[PDB]
């Protein structure tokens, strides 16, 4: 009743979008601007509705000249279900839009060609919003699928590599085969810029993940996953294998001999609080 | 037949990594909550000020040092500084955190140099 | 040369260019806009890159609505060699663009229409930015040729006179043949405005040249050219006939008979430092 | 022929006559080199600080004299002001230069009145 009020009064629009909309209204293209604006707005509110329901921390709902964004501040902060319930809510409003359209136009309220154009643009947007490329929407689903069976670093590297190869394939197809189609060049440029920006910060995500892992107190304890490493492995290397939403007991191996199991919280507290880092498991075995 | 009539467009979520700075009023409430005993307040306080780690670490680059150790010591210094910060004197927390992290990285660099 | 990168990231754009792009995006003229923008950007980048080599005070490279502009800071205070080198940075640049277009057409990346369009636009801009007008590279070549055997002031006067005559000829031709094609009219207005500006700034340009000459550092000392003058004029009227990049041993004629030989240094120092700017030249033989 | 379908574009270098005023750091280093002693620093400073002559001459119209002599007096007064500049007076360099230019123009006006 009050939470959504700021979301309503927080819409920002790029000035270039204003210029494009005014010129399109001027030069005939009126039946097309409304359809695209309505589709984009509906999709953005679909993204935001689940985010605000989970009591997330949104910033702004922008409207780029080539799409829309809903900036949030949760990366590696919430479990798989919380992110999935927001990501899937994007490519799930077009279904009810199509259901409304196929009944509104069939009862012959407006016209046929308008329905044809609406369906064309709607389906085109839906199938463009699922390319397995970061960030889009399919790429994040692929990242979630990887993260559930792989260590976080491994998932964040394989997803990055797959997005890179798909981006190069798309760029080759756009530049060398298809005619000009400026809407494809801008897509390629945006994808490359976003991917490079994500690569440039491949390090803070891990530390944010570990920091959030430190301060979980009875956060709905879940499956216990035995983990075993050798004795001379460094502390950072053994901490690198921490998959999301799993508590990992550590078993040390002193070249065939195991001393005792160590709790994950113990090792992580030794990392942060006691500052007993840059050492192997032997140092943590015998304290001060 | 179909190409040259598609409007591609995008609709993504843009997961950021640098939270916005905290206001000048909620800081006192967060500090009081931490004083009475809380941990989510500590998380929110040490996550909102992460850009300082980047700011100082960028200055110390081009010295033949990996980013992993630099960021680790930076976060350790920030948590140490916030863990022992006193508001009785009166000073912007950003300067205190910056001095703490700079001192921590300088101490680590001096220790590493002495090791060699 | 990281100043190249600084300039390329410091490229301003006029607000009207966004409106032009918006009008060209809803109508279908992206190919022409891209070709023209590419040609103009290559021209400007070549000019700026070759200007940085000689360490000039380049301000910024910006794209005004009807072309481009490099804001070179040094006007008439340099040897003509580097000026003539930098001005030819663009007429000697379209050659490799044409070669690249030929190669791309032969490999069949682009079909057999865009190649002709690009060649037509390239060979039109090359022949437009060469007319004997000031500005445009025609003036910055004809004037440099003029300043090789003539005094600087006379060269500038004759250059502006010829530029005005040719601008009037072009305006008459446009009015007689094409009463349309707004591009010609805006080009004419630009030419007239710039001609007025460099007509109004002539005094300061000349004073800058003279002051730079006085504070010389023996920049590639060339042969010495004498100057025989009668002792009945004003000193500002004898310093006017100064060539470019030449030291002049001043020869004075007293009632038709040679009296003494004086270097430019002492007379110019007496004119500036000694404040004898409006007295005479005859008493400079025996200042004390 | 092809004249009907043509586009005219311009790509030229515009040579400014009055360079923009320079900030404190570079003028400070130029004055430091001035103290060391160099004519090129004098040339650069007078070149960068020539706009004041234009302002003074523009506001000193309605006099009935020529322009070349006024510009020459302005620039010679500017040179006299820069060579006599001191950082201990306690005022901006631009104001001192403007005062010197006005003084020189007034001196020329008095001389012309005496001659006439
Ligand atoms: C967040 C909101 C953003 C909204 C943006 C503006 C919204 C308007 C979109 C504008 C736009 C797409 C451009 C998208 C680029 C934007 C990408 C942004 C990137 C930023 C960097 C949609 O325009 C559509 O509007 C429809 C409404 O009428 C019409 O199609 C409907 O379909 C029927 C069913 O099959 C329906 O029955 C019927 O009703 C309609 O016929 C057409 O007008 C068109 O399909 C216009 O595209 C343009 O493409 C080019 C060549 O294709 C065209 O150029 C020329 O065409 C010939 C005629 O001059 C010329 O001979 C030729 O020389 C030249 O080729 C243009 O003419 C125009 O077509
Ligand atoms: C930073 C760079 C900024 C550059 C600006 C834009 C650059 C883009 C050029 C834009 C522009 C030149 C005008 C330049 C004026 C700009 C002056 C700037 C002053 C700023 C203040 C394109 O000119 C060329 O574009 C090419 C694009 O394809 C086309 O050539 C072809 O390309 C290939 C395909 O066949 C082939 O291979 C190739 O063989 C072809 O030749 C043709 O359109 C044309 O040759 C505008 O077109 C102009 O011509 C016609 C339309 O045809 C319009 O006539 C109108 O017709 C009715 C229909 O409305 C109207 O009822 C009527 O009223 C009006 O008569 C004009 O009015 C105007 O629209
Ligand atoms: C910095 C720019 C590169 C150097 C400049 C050299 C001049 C380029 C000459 C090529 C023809 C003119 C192209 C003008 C635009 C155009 O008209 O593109 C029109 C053509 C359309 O092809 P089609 O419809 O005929 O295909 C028919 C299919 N059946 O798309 C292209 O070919 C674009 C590909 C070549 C452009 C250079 C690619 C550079 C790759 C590296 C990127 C580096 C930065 C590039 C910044 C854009």
């Amino acid at each position: 009743m009050n939470k959504w009020l700021d979301l309503i009064l927080k819409i920002h629009v790029h000035p270039f979008l204003w210029i494009i909309a005014a010129l399109g209204l001027l030069t005939g293209h009126m039946k097309a601007l409304l359809c695209l604006l309505l589709i984009v707005l509906i999709h953005q509110l679909g993204h935001a509705a689940l985010a605000v329901f989970f009591s997330w921390r949104i910033k702004r709902v922008f409207l780029l000249p080539f799409g829309g964004t809903v900036e949030v501040e949760e990366h590696g902060n919430r479990p798989l279900k919380e992110e999935f319930a927001v990501i899937i809510a994007g490519p799930l409003q077009h279904i009810w839009l199509q259901f409304a359209a196929w009944m509104l136009a069939e009862v012959s309220v407006i016209h046929q060609h308008t329905f044809e154009l609406f369906t064309f643009y709607n389906l085109s947007i839906l199938f463009v919003n699922l390319l397995p490329i970061w960030p889009l929407d399919g790429g994040k689903l692929l990242f979630l699928l990887f993260s559930k069976q792989l260590p976080f670093q491994k998932a964040h590297r394989l997803n990055l590599k797959t997005s890179l190869c798909f981006c190069l394939l798309l760029g080759c197809w756009v530049l060398f085969v298809i005619p000009l189609q400026i809407s494809a060049w801008v897509l390629f440029v945006f994808l490359a810029v976003s991917l490079f920006e994500e690569y440039r910060q491949r390090h803070y995500i891990h530390v944010r993940f570990l920091l959030e892992r430190y301060y979980g107190k009875n956060r709905e304890l879940e499956k216990l996953l035995p983990l075993t490493v050798k004795a001379e492995d460094k502390v950072y290397h053994v901490m690198a294998e921490f998959k999301r939403g799993c508590k990992h007991p550590i078993i040390i191996e002193k070249s065939g001999q195991k001393l005792s199991q160590l709790d994950e919280n113990e090792v992580l507290h030794a990392y942060f609080a006691d500052k007993r880092t840059n050492s192997s498991m032997e140092e943590l075995l015998l304290p001060y | 037949f179909v190409v040259k009539e598609l409007v591609f467009l995008v609709s993504y979520v843009k997961n950021n990594a640098f939270p916005q700075p905290l206001s000048s009023s909620e800081e006192k409430k967060y500090l009081e909550l931490m004083a009475k005993g809380d941990e989510h307040a500590r998380n929110m306080l040490i996550e909102h000020n992460l850009r300082l780690v980047a700011h100082i670490v960028k200055k110390f680059e081009n010295t033949g040092e990996d980013a992993e150790d630099l960021i680790s010591i930076g976060t350790i210094g920030l948590i140490k500084g916030i863990e022992s910060y006193s508001a009785g004197k009166g000073t912007k927390l950003a300067t205190y955190a910056a001095r703490c992290i700079e001192n921590e990285i300088l101490m680590h660099l001096r220790a590493l140099k002495k090791t060699k």
